[PDB]
């Protein structure tokens, strides 16, 4: 699993 | 994450039962109809029950105890690998020593009694999903397509083909026609009754029977048929989201409406016409003014079947399983019943005092009381 | 202190109906009422019933506008003949007109404009719907060619209790126990006229519920089999049907032999008759669901102040 | 955002003045055309701060 | 390594051939197409460059340049088939 | 009635002049009920106007209206999967919004539209309901109500009279699915026009793919269930007979390039008709006209069948226009991003002949740059201009920085965590900042890395890394050794060829050791070092700083960067220390996959991969130990442990730094330990050789549905590590380190697809040929990141 | 949530006055708003109006200002006090433009108002400051050309840098950036070969500096 937030 | 309805289903009624139902017997015939919708429902004939499944396992069964006579698949192997389910959605139908099974596959199976050998194989306009009617040595095919065509007993071969108009969104499912003094009423999506003579298929005469349906584009606008009845000179057929109608049976002229829907089948005796709305509402209307007599809303939004009398009791099931007897004559329940947790989706068989019903696993039940 | 001249009654959903409408058809069957030997006594329910009058009025008056539907100045002129009385009464000045509006003559031929606007419009409507079957009219003149019986004319009054198109049970059982108490009331000693004016729905409610001279098979079969058996001044019902209860009181009862020969021709002499006669039923059936459904699908929201 | 909470508040710049471009003789600077002019108005306002950007009271 | 870089107006060789002396700036405009230059600087004169150069392949540059008069007629023509 | 004066009541909106004007009785004239009636109507017929009454004062004519009360605020209830503030813009785009009336009879049209969205965005059981709170000075507040029930999902795709392909492999390529494994990752289960559009056109681009030109689609159906919840989806076709290519002819304006057109056209007699070489064909024609010059090269191909010999015969239409040509090239929307970032990815350069295609690949390539959520084009025409165009680019700025976080897991590295925080846009400059940390089972890793894409316009690339490396040795199943290192790096790219792309570059490293055990081949080094380490004690300590030329060659080639059918990628990294540096060593890494298809459909492909190591010392010294190559894993050779392959560790008697009863050593002193100590532990080597050959079969037992998104390969690898610098001589006993006979075999099966949870990879092998000491490990997977 | 007391309007209004007086803009944008959505029809609409616009401006809602500004010009074109509307216009345009390399159609938006509004009311108390933005502007645009120019130089065509320059030349002849784009059309000329062009721009360099 890999998770990416945009700030 | 949370979902939610619109409508909450109706609980379960707590009725008393005036009669104990029991279970005559049961057996299984396979994978089953599934979570798809379709027609496909057991036939009776001779003390012969014959079902099948969408897989496309047939299977012959003894009508007072439920033994295996024979069976046979139409699933094409292509060796020992590969294997391609049949897709039957069509109901079994009997009649001359016939079995007819519609298929998903623009195919129709006319399957011999005393073996289950293959009679014939023909290749139709399209998905064949509307219960094999048999009428003056023909068999009538409704599909989704629209295109009504007839083939012969015999052989199979197609006679005549006729084409109805076809609405860009429509319901799943498509009438059966019946016959009358040989003439065929069939319905379609696109919301008329149609009515062609049998030796050709010209077209007599065509009548709307929906409701306004003016509102937001394929929405409000279905309107499916769902095989309407004749009697005695007088068309009966209801509209899912429409309005019941009574049609002349020689020009197609509305004798009286009500503003009701459904796609469930409807009875008629008598001088009472018992239907099931498209919301689940029980009800009973009057043959000649379409006057209601009573109306019993307690398994609403449950997903109910198409009625069948049977000792003069109507019986339903629901999406639950549960198998709901109620009296005729003031929709007051009498029995209820468990049969299976698959939940119950086609409509129930009655005749020759044998009550059969099919569930979404295959599980056919023989249903008597004591 | 100020004083109110006009205001709303309802609103349509393209259009509005004002209060002093109903003023002006108040005073006309208030005056007329005295000269048919009926009594008018009530106001407050009269009231409420010529509203509902000019509810269908205005929605019917605004397909006319919106489909297209005039009227013609010089039809009006020909209009005074029958709508006025002219003919009867030989004056087609608005001097006749003593009763109210200060012979106004816009004011008039503008009501006069109305009343005929909302019949044409109707009439077209109604007409496109009916459906005739050869079945029907080849049955119907043989009845009629059948010894040439059934010539009975009848005087009769109708009492209307509406109901919905998709009715619930208790609306059902109410207005089944309005027309039963109706129907012992009429028959107890009550005035059948005022029990009309009470209750009645159908357009001949402010009339009394009179249909005038008629013949028996114009109504449906369902009246026709009691009208049989049913005396001068007996109460018929009640009786539901789509658009409600009906109770009905025959007025008079008349008859005669005056059998019309060409040879009683049913494919020629009795048809067209019969087909005629089946015409009027089919409008009247089709008068009262057509009326019904504008009502209800009309938009309408009553006002007060 | 914040980029913006500084031009808004009093965040002021003066650039160059603007100085006009000479033509040697034997050729002549192409045409200017006035799309983007300035026009001089005489009159000594407020700038820079001193300038109440207040709405009048109307 | 770089793209390809294209400049200037397209030459095709021979609408080169098409255009005499005397010719009007509709007609050379009609024979070529309006040029992406001009001389600003007082005197109308028109410069067709075509100018192109592949990844790392030289340059290539065809110079036409227009000289007209006060009415718009054309009454000089230099080309220089390649740069020096 | 004479009228003297004229007074009005409610009037807040609406202007008293211009009502005043709206009612055409006036002051000064006579007044009847008919006036009235007509005035009262226009009153209405204005539209702000809700209760209407003229009214006669004793003198005067009153008027007095509540008016169409207006609307103060609008709430949403129930709107879960609906936002608030599009569903917002959407009413006011309906016209009902803040700070107008509100109508009194349109609430049954307001909610019919807000269900009629509710279908199209796939609800159709939606319910909608509007309360209406009267407020005083006639102010109104509504709120509506939302009852979004469920959402249909197909429940079956269905295509009826298709003999050649089965329908599961038809919809195998389809958008929309009815299927949706909990363990694959497919999609979702909606329905959608635009989807279903395209999914009828991929259907026909795959049947035209097969010499089916005669393909057709008669219709198409699409039915509900009573309930409302399932959807079913049928396609009607008519599969006609298979089609040749008998030749092709071209026609048109071709400006005299029909000799090298000619070339373009050329086919094999006697061939599949093929409807993605005709649009290759087509677009090859246009981008030979475009470098002609022309800008809009309309190319048309209409194929003549004959059905008598089943042939195709293709007649080409060639349409040139005019050389059009580009006076400006706007940019607009890029309010954070600067002018020239933009600029650079365009291939269409300002001032010369115009180019669709070129356009084009400048759109695809800003596309590609991802820091634009939509880009858009436009030719718009000069004024009073024949052949002169501006082209405007209209962009929406997108978010850059991004905080992310990963978690993995593997037998090799165990428990594996990522996490760091990159921005690709430094203030909209095209700089990419980042900051990355990787901590696993024997390494903790992290670095802050800053790179400028365009150090020049050309495309080269200016880097930049500081990084800072924590390495446990025995948590690797390696001698017990711990490296401690940081350093920092400059590296520069050169792309030549779009496929290539070489990268050179220096850096700095300083290494720090400590808690060595003593064997033989580290000390070798550290003797040729200089060091003299105590034998009986590992307390040793050892640091250094390296200054290396970094350089390296790829080769990217590959058809998909995912599951690849086609293609080779070579990788080619070396790296050698300058003078003044401690170490004098050299390193060259190779890196190869090659797939090679056997199938049209490439569904059958063979995979080879290699893998070369090399490096030594150039002053008499060694290559560091702690750069050696390993051998043996899930990427070099399965069905070994990880870092197994190569020599293995020859331990000298020593005392164990806390010896504990009950405890493995490797034979400290405190266990009768007299003599050189063979062991199992691999420590690594100067050279390595590693070749897998793979072979892809489709998986045979998924469903055909969606079995194309699981890989199913059978492969046979071999490797092995050996030791240039050992003295075979010196130590008899102990096996020949230095001798690369010793090869390493084994062959297994893997599986491989994508999962919810990343990417999964299994492997079981059977090793075969193995020598001693090696571990073997048969069951393998890796939850990749 | 900054509940508003509906209290009479004249009180709002005198509580929002105070509180713009103090500094606190997001309070005084609650109280407006309430205001305007509780009577919209006042005395002083227009008065609220401009508060409004006033504290969107100092807010940085600049949406909102653009919005409200439209919606005054729409209702109230010939309102007294236009000018500051049209001058508030300039500066929501300038604030939101915010390195000349980027986009520059706020700048122009903001120059046409400006231009607009001293060329309508020059004797308005907001013009000066116009005049001296609208230099800026001007020098901004300016800039940006030049930054374009020099990056086509760069990168190597030598058509579109003298195309850009000359429009430089023609749209702003008297700005620093034009001043020092000069060398560029001159360098580019020399490029191509074309000295009859180079030594006129090495005449029109020397002339000037």
């Amino acid at each position: 699993w890999n998770w990416s937030k945009s700030f | 994450n949370s979902e939610e309805d619109v409508v909450k289903m109706s609980p379960l009624p707590t009725v008393e039962n005036q009669f104990t139902p029991t279970t005559a017997w049961s057996t299984s015939v396979g994978s089953g109809i599934g979570n798809f919708y379709s027609n496909l429902h057991p036939a009776l004939a001779d003390n012969v029950v014959y079902a099948a499944d969408r897989a496309g396992l047939v299977k012959a069964l003894n009508a007072d105890d439920g033994k295996e006579i024979w069976s046979v698949s139409l699933a094409e192997k292509d060796g020992w690998f590969s294997k391609e389910p049949a897709l039957l959605s069509g109901g079994v139908t009997v009649s001359g020593g016939h079995v007819y099974i519609g298929s998903e596959k623009a195919q129709v199976y006319a399957l011999n009694t005393s073996d289950g050998t293959v009679a014939w194989q023909t290749k139709v306009a399209g998905e064949a999903l509307s219960r094999p009617v048999v009428s003056d040595g023909l068999v009538l095919i409704h599909t989704s397509n629209g295109q009504l065509q007839a083939l012969n007993e015999a052989d199979g071969a197609v006679k005549w083909t006729v084409n109805l108009d076809m609405p860009s969104l429509s319901l799943r499912g498509e009438s059966a026609p019946t016959t009358a003094f040989g003439a065929a009423v069939v319905g379609g999506d696109n919301g008329r009754v149609s009515a062609v003579l049998m030796e050709q298929g010209q077209m007599i005469w065509q009548q709307r029977i929906s409701q306004a349906t003016g509102s937001t584009e394929i929405d409000r606008l279905s309107d499916v048929d769902t095989t309407p009845v004749v009697v005695n000179g007088v068309v009966f057929a209801l509209a899912y989201n429409g309005n019941l109608t009574a049609l002349d049976l020689r020009s197609g002229q509305i004798m009286w409406k009500r503003e009701l829907g459904s796609v469930n089948d409807f009875i008629v005796d008598g001088n009472r016409i018992y239907l099931v709305d498209q919301n689940d509402r029980v009800m009973a209307l009057t043959i000649d003014g379409g006057v209601t007599l009573w109306t019993q809303s307690d398994l609403l939004h449950r997903l109910l079947t198409s009625p069948v009398l049977y000792n003069g009791n109507l019986v339903v099931g629901d999406s639950e399983g549960y198998l709901h007897w109620i009296n005729v004559e003031d929709g007051r329940f009498v029995a209820q019943q468990k049969v299976d947790s698959s939940g119950f989706q086609t409509e129930p068989v009655a005749a020759d005092g044998k009550l059969l019903i099919q569930a979404k696993d295959g599980t056919v039940y023989s249903i008597t009381r004591w | 202190a100020p004083q109110v001249v006009d205001k709303v009654a309802a609103v349509v959903n393209n259009g509005v109906v004002l209060e002093s409408d109903v003023d002006g058809l108040m005073q006309s069957v208030k005056l007329n009422a005295a000269q048919a030997r009926q009594q008018l006594p009530d106001d407050a329910t009269l009231r409420h019933q010529i509203m509902e009058r000019l509810i269908m009025d205005q929605i019917i008056l605004q397909m006319g506008q919106k489909m297209g539907v005039k009227i013609s100045d010089e039809q009006l002129d020909q209009a005074i003949a029958n709508i006025a009385k002219q003919n009867n009464m030989t004056l087609d000045q608005m001097r006749s007109r003593l009763a109210y509006d200060g012979l106004n003559y816009n004011t008039y031929r503008n009501q006069i404009r109305k009343e005929m606007i909302i019949s044409e419009v109707r009439n077209n409507e109604v007409r496109r719907r009916i459906t005739i079957l050869p079945q029907e009219v080849e049955s119907l003149a043989q009845q009629v060619g059948n010894q040439n019986d059934a010539s009975t004319e009848l005087n009769l009054s109708h009492i209307l209790i509406p109901l919905p198109e998709n009715p619930t049970s208790d609306q059902v059982n109410e207005a089944e126990s309005q027309a039963r108490a109706i129907v012992d009331q009429a028959r107890n000693g009550a005035d059948f006229g005022k029990l009309a004016i009470a209750h009645s729905a159908d357009q001949q409610a402010l009339n009394g519920g009179q249909m005038g001279w008629g013949r028996i098979q114009e109504l449906p079969g369902i009246f026709a089999q009691a009208l049989s058996t049913a005396k001068k001044g007996d109460i018929v019902g009640p009786i539901r049907s789509g658009v409600g209860f009906h109770i009905l009181k025959v007025n008079d009862l008349r008859g005669e032999s005056k059998n019309i020969s060409v040879v009683d021709k049913t494919d020629a002499a009795q048809k067209d008759r019969a087909y005629r006669m089946l015409m009027n039923r089919k409008f009247s059936e089709e008068a009262a669901s057509w009326m019904q459904e504008q009502r209800a699908s009309a938009y309408v929201k009553i006002l007060s102040n | 955002r914040y980029k913006r909470q500084v031009s808004g508040d009093e965040a002021y710049l003066e650039a160059a003045p603007l100085a006009e471009l000479h033509a040697p003789a034997g050729m002549i600077l192409p045409v200017t055309s006035g799309d983007y002019a300035i026009p001089v108005t005489n009159g000594s306002g407020a700038v820079g701060k001193a300038l109440d950007i207040r709405p009048p009271a109307q | 390594y770089r793209p390809d870089i294209n400049q200037g107006n397209y030459l095709t060789a021979n609408d080169v051939s098409k255009i005499r002396v005397g010719m009007t700036q509709q007609q050379v405009a009609y024979a070529l197409g309006t040029p992406l230059m001009s001389d600003p600087f007082g005197t109308n004169t028109w410069f067709y460059v075509f100018r192109q150069q592949p990844g790392h392949e030289g340059v290539t540059q065809q110079t036409l340049t227009l000289t007209f008069n006060s009415s718009g007629v054309l009454t000089n023509i230099d080309n220089k088939p390649a740069l020096s | 009635f004479v009228v003297k004066d004229i007074h009005f009541e409610g009037l807040q909106r609406v202007a008293v002049g211009a009502a005043l004007l709206s009612m055409p009785v006036r002051t000064g004239d006579t007044v009847n009920d008919e006036d009235i009636s007509n005035t009262i109507r226009a009153l209405f017929a204005t539209g702000n106007f809700e209760d209407v009454r003229v009214l006669r004062d004793g003198d005067t004519l009153l008027v007095q209206v509540k008016e169409r009360p207006t609307i103060a605020s609008i709430t949403f209830s129930g709107n879960k999967s609906v936002k608030d503030d599009m569903l917002k813009q959407n009413l006011e785009a309906s016209g009902v919004r803040v700070g107008e009336s509100l109508d009194r009879t349109t609430i049954a049209d307001i909610e019919k539209g807000l269900e009629d969205f509710y279908y199209s965005v796939g609800k159709y059981s939606a319910s909608v309901k509007a309360v209406v709170t009267p407020l005083p000075r006639n102010r109104v507040d509504l709120k509506l109500v939302f009852q979004e029930g469920v959402s249909a999902e197909i429940q079956q795709i269905n295509i009826v009279g298709n003999h050649a392909f089965t329908t599961d492999e038809l919809i195998s390529h389809f958008q929309l699915r009815d299927e949706v494994p909990w363990w694959n990752v497919v999609g979702d289960r909606k329905y959608q026009k635009q989807k279903l559009a395209g999914d009828l056109e991929t259907l026909r681009s795959y049947y035209l793919d097969r010499g089916y030109a005669r393909f057709n689609i008669d219709s198409t159906q699409v039915s509900l269930t009573p309930d409302k919840k399932g959807i079913y989806v049928t396609v009607n076709i008519t599969e006609g007979d298979q089609y040749k290519l008998s030749g092709v002819e071209v026609s048109g304006n071709l400006a005299g390039h029909s000799a090298e057109i000619e070339q373009l056209t050329k086919i094999e007699p006697g061939e599949l008709y093929n409807g993605t070489k005709v649009t290759k064909m087509e677009d090859d024609i246009k981008k030979l006209l475009g470098r002609y010059g022309y800008a809009y090269p309309r190319v048309q191909s209409m194929p003549e069948i004959n059905d008598a010999d089943k042939t195709v015969k293709l007649r080409v239409n060639v349409d040139a226009g005019n050389r059009f040509y580009v006076r400006k090239i706007r940019f607009e929307g890029n309010d954070t991003s600067k002018d020239a970032v933009l600029r650079r990815e365009m291939r269409q350069m300002e001032g010369a002949w115009l180019g669709s295609d070129l356009v084009d690949q400048g759109k695809e390539r800003l596309n590609r740059l991802g820091f634009f959520e939509t880009v858009d084009t436009d030719t718009q025409r000069v004024p009073g201009s024949p052949d002169q165009v501006d082209v405007v680019y209209k962009v929406k700025e997108r978010n850059t920085g991004s905080f992310n976080f990963g978690i993995g897991y593997g037998t090799e590295s165990g428990v594996s965590f990522q996490a760091g925080v990159q921005q690709d846009n430094w203030l909209g400059t095209g700089y990419a900042v980042g900051i990355n940390g990787t901590k696993n089972d024997y390494q903790t890793y992290a670095e802050l890395s800053v790179t400028n894409p365009y150090f020049t316009v050309d495309g080269v690339s200016l880097g930049g890394r500081l990084f800072y490396n924590d390495f446990q040795a025995d948590d690797a199943d390696l001698s017990d050794y711990t490296n401690k290192s940081y350093g920092t790096d400059v590296t520069l790219g050169f792309p030549i060829n779009e496929y290539n792309s070489l990268r050179a570059g220096l850096g700095y490293v300083h290494n720090s050791l400590s808690n060595m055990q003593p064997q033989v081949a580290m000390w070798r080094y550290l003797y040729s070092m200089g060091e003299h380490p105590s034998t009986s004690d590992q307390d040793n300590s050892f640091k250094t700083d390296d200054f290396t030329f970094n350089y390296g060659w790829t080769y990217n080639k590959l058809d998909r960067g995912y599951f690849p059918t086609d293609g080779s990628r070579v990788n080619l990294t070396g790296k050698v220390t300058i003078p003044g540096s401690d170490n004098e060593y050299y390193k060259v890494t190779l890196d190869t996959a090659t797939y090679v298809p056997i199938d049209d459909d490439h569904k059958w492909v063979v995979l080879g991969r290699t893998r070369w190591g090399y490096g030594d010392g150039l002053g008499g010294k060694e290559m560091p130990f702690y750069e050696n190559f390993y051998a043996g894993g899930s990427s070099t050779v399965r069905g070994f442990q990880s870092n197994t392959i190569g020599p293995k560790a020859v331990y000298f008697p020593h005392q164990a730094s806390n010896y504990d009863p009950d405890y493995d050593y490797e034979c400290a002193t405190q266990d009768g330990a007299k003599d050189l100590c063979k062991s199992d532990d691999a420590v690594g080597g100067n050279a390595m050789a590693v070749a897998s050959l793979e072979f892809i079969t489709p998986t045979p037992f998924i469903s055909d549905k969606y079995a194309n998104s699981v890989r199913t390969s059978f492969f046979w690898d071999m490797g092995t590590v050996w030791d240039t610098n050992w003295d075979s001589s010196q130590y008899s006993g102990y096996p020949d380190y230095s001798d690369p006979s010793n090869i390493r075999m084994s062959a297994g099966i893997a599986l491989q697809w994508m999962s919810p949870l990343g990417p999964l990879v299994f492997s079981y092998a059977q090793p075969f040929k193995k020598y001693d000491g090696d571990k073997a490990e048969q069951f393998q997977f890796n939850i990749g990141k | 949530k900054e509940e508003v007391p509906d209290n009479p309007p004249n009180e709002i209004y005198a509580t929002a006055q105070q509180k713009l007086q103090d500094g606190n803009w997001r309070q005084a944008i609650t109280q407006l708003e309430a205001l305007d959505n509780r009577y919209p029809f006042g005395p002083y609409s227009q008065q609220v109006q401009l508060d409004l616009i006033y504290a969107y401006y100092k807010n940085a809602d600049l949406p909102l200002a653009q919005a409200a500004i439209d919606r005054f010009i729409r209702l109230n074109p010939t309102h007294p006090n236009i000018d500051y509307v049209m001058y508030m216009r300039g500066l929501t345009n300038m604030a939101l433009d915010d390195r000349s390399d980027r986009d520059p159609q706020h700048a122009r938006a903001a120059f046409s108002d400006f231009s607009k509004l001293v060329r309508g009311y020059p004797n308005s108390q907001y013009t000066t400051d116009a005049t001296k933005r609208l230099v800026f502007l001007k020098d901004r645009l300016a800039k940006y050309e030049y930054s374009v120019a020099e990056y086509y130089t760069e990168r190597g065509a030598w058509v579109a840098v003298v195309n850009r320059v000359e429009g430089m030349l023609r749209d702003y002849p008297d700005t620093q950036a034009t001043r020092d784009a000069l060398p560029l059309m001159e360098n580019a000329y020399r490029q191509m070969q074309m000295n009859a062009q180079a030594e006129k721009v090495a005449k029109i360099i020397a002339a000037n500096s």
